[PDB]
């Protein structure tokens, strides 16, 4: 029955800077704190307990401090394969309490880049099944803010395409979105001009990779 | 040198009862305060229960008492988790940790509680012919999550991608795995994508060939 | 977990053995398991005096113990076991704990180095001699005493306490030990 | 009068690792030092002076340390824009000495790849001048270490072939190689079979491309 406060929310440091993550209690917990890191698609790990000690096999970049309230964790020299969601938790009346926090989320900052574009038509098995789809994908750009538009028979149509954005990669911090267009066999056969439009700051002009229906 | 392998994925309609395992190894089992935590999609983590496997002493959260009964057994160290019944609004992922400062977490075993029925994944290859090397395998409508992909039985890790699936129009989900490689190697090395949907126990291998 | 301490012990009967083990388990069920994990080993009694020192050395010190426990054997011999273990573990200044041996010589940190016990010795009950006699309107003593170390210590303690009242006993005559 | 020893001679890292270079001091050169970056075909810049202070307008990754004995800088999380030649230089008695060094060189790392081999014969225009030139082109290979051999009527030749290697492209991090064989018409008319044979770590077997005069 101890609420937890963790701020800020979306800290963003340059890939040599530091961090000053904070986690403030609601009462006076002397030294019963622990910090956790959770990379996407994984299970978290332990890096600090007691608000000052380090676990086993943990680099020296991490260290924490604080008591009573206003607990602080300072990442020194943020490397590249950071960018995990963090958490703070306390254990005073144990085992009864086990109250977690909400935690911040780091996000490395990079230099602007330009994406490539590739496309894929149906595979003649989906076409045989009568369900067609054409997909256009990017690779290794930044930032995520970009607009992708379709062009079917030299016409912009919507309501039949879906897009997906991964998390920042752990080696160079670059998203890579994908987009898909799905239509029936007859609807695909009604036209023969297909293209994807990509608009971003990285590339000078909206390059397009059109596909001519010729089987 | 401690591993806390969990059990496979599970999906079932409301009403029935569940049973999942957290079998441990590598340490004297009857000396450490095993517990459990739960994570719903995109909110964080919360605590549910804890049990000392030497006296079967147990304790529970302020509001979890009676819904789930924790257990233990000193024959293979497997610490189960008995589910009473129903609990439709329980789609989440459940972790089992070890030592009250939790250190050595295990895998994830998502439990799905819905009203629809499981459907086998539908795979689809992609044919690359552009001069710039990039290709992948597409998983069409299927249910439910999760699902795993791997290329050439995990013989290639660099450049691999795997997007988060999404429900398009019919309560099913679609995946798309893409990968790049040197262009000159397109016609000299055989590519296979391995798909294994644990709920339906489906396992197909869509081999791809140059266009 | 990587840190593992190695508290030993020396008990009397095998059954108490089991008890000891369970006890230390409670000491871990409540306190933690990260920088700790107390591990308990023990031995049982022997009658060959020097065999006590040899066994305690070879067995208990070979596992780098931190604090040995000591208790009387099932058959009484007044001193018996605390003397060998006390001397041997006092070579290395490894503190030991007593559990029953309430005899007065041990409470002298010049012939026993390191020895903490958990029952007050005979001499301390001299204080009760005073308080009771202080309340029942009495002010005269003819105390007898033995000539052994126990008697000497008890009489000195009583005299030291009593001289605070600016008073003294009448006679302190002491008989020889083992007299007929 | 003091020789600066710079080690290693050529490093190599993955896009996201770190780096650690060395400027060996032949003497106790006080506490004065510098570290210079230079990309091909450009004027170098300044990174660190005094071995510990950062020049204004330099990102936070670069940092160094040293106390008059083999000072060292560590570029942390090398991004794509970096990886050009480096230099170390001291200044103790100035103006008297101004001794530079040799400096390391950083190149990006990537998975192995195979080259594409092409052959170009004379275009009958250069042959009209009495000179013949044969071009062997290696395209999009990795790594740089490879060997090219010329066979004139299945005979080894030396001292008449020239070689050129381009610079690591920022996109796919490969190299492109050209090898020219220049000779007079007298030697050209005395032979018919010409072969260019390549051997490379990324190739299963030494692969040869051959041609014949007047075909």
């Amino acid at each position: 029955e101890i609420v937890m406060t963790q701020s800020p929310a979306t800290l963003s440091v340059s890939p040599g800077g530091r961090a000053t993550l904070s986690c403030r209690a609601s009462q006076s917990v002397s030294s019963n704190l622990a910090w956790y890191q959770q990379k996407p698609g994984q299970a978290p790990r332990l890096l600090i307990y007691g608000a000052s000690t380090r676990a086993t096999g943990i680099p020296v970049r991490f260290s924490g401090s604080g008591s009573g309230t206003e607990f602080t964790l300072t990442i020194s020299s943020l490397q590249s394969e950071d960018f995990a969601v963090y958490y703070c938790q306390q254990y005073n009346n144990w085992p009864t309490s086990w109250t977690f926090g909400q935690g911040t989320k780091v996000e490395i900052k990079r230099t602007v880049a330009a994406p490539s574009v590739f496309i894929f038509p149906p595979s003649d098995e989906q076409l045989k099944s009568g369900t067609a789809s054409v997909v256009c994908l990017l690779n290794n750009f930044y930032p995520r803010e970009a607009k992708v538009q379709w062009k079917v028979d030299n016409a912009l149509q919507s309501g039949n395409s879906q897009e997906s954005v991964t998390e920042q990669d752990s080696k160079d911090s670059t998203y890579s979105l994908s987009s898909t267009l799905t239509l029936s066999k007859a609807d695909y056969e009604k036209h023969k001009v297909y293209a994807c439009e990509v608009t971003h700051q990285g590339l000078s002009s909206p390059v397009t990779k059109s596909f001519n229906r010729g089987e | 040198q401690v591993q806390l392998v969990q059990s496979g994925a599970e999906a079932k309609k409301p009403g029935e009862s569940l049973k999942i395992s957290c079998k441990a190894s590598g340490y004297s089992f009857t000396t450490f305060w095993i517990g459990w935590v739960r994570q719903m999609p995109g909110s964080g983590l919360e605590w549910i229960g804890i049990i000392y496997p030497g006296d079967s002493d147990t304790r529970y959260s302020p509001s979890f008492q009676g819904h789930v009964t924790i257990s233990a057994d000193r024959s293979t160290s497997t610490a189960y988790l008995q589910w009473s019944s129903l609990k439709a609004s329980d789609t989440a992922m459940y972790y089992c940790a070890r030592s009250a400062v939790f250190d050595y977490w295990g895998q994830g075993t998502l439990v799905t509680v819905s009203s629809a029925s499981t459907k086998g994944p539908s795979v689809f290859p992609l044919a690359p012919s552009s001069g710039t090397a990039a290709l992948g395998c597409l998983v069409k409508d299927y249910f439910p999550e999760p699902v795993t992909v791997s290329w050439n039985s995990g013989a290639l890790t660099s450049g691999v991608h795997t997007f988060p699936a999404v429900l398009q129009s019919s309560g099913l989900y679609s995946l798309s795995s893409v990968v790049t490689v040197p262009s000159s190697s397109l016609g000299t090395q055989t590519y296979i994508c391995n798909v294994n949907h644990k709920p339906s126990n489906t396992k197909v291998d869509k081999k791809v060939e140059p266009k | 977990d990587p840190k593992i301490v190695n508290i030993g012990a020396v008990l009397s009967t095998r059954k108490h053995e089991q008890m000891f083990r369970e006890a230390v388990n409670q000491a871990n069920k409540r306190h933690g398991s990260w920088k700790i994990q107390l591990n308990a080993t023990s031995v049982t009694h022997k009658p060959n005096a020097i065999q006590m020192a040899l066994s305690v050395c070879e067995d208990l010190i070979s596992s780098q113990v931190y604090a040995i426990l000591v208790s009387h054997p099932p058959t009484p011999n007044d001193h018996f076991t605390p003397t060998p273990v006390s001397y041997t573990a006092g070579f290395y200044r490894i503190p030991v704990l007593g559990l029953t041996t309430r005899m007065s010589i041990y409470s002298d940190k010049s012939i026993h180095l390191s020895f903490l016990r958990t029952v007050p010795p005979y001499s301390h009950q001299s204080s009760v001699w005073f308080e009771m006699m202080r309340v029942y309107s009495w002010n005269h003593i003819i105390l007898l005493v033995s000539d052994d170390h126990e008697g000497r210590a008890a009489q000195k303690r009583l005299e030291t306490l009593l001289e605070e009242r600016e008073s003294k006993a009448e006679k302190v005559l002491q008989f020889d030990p083992g007299t007929k």
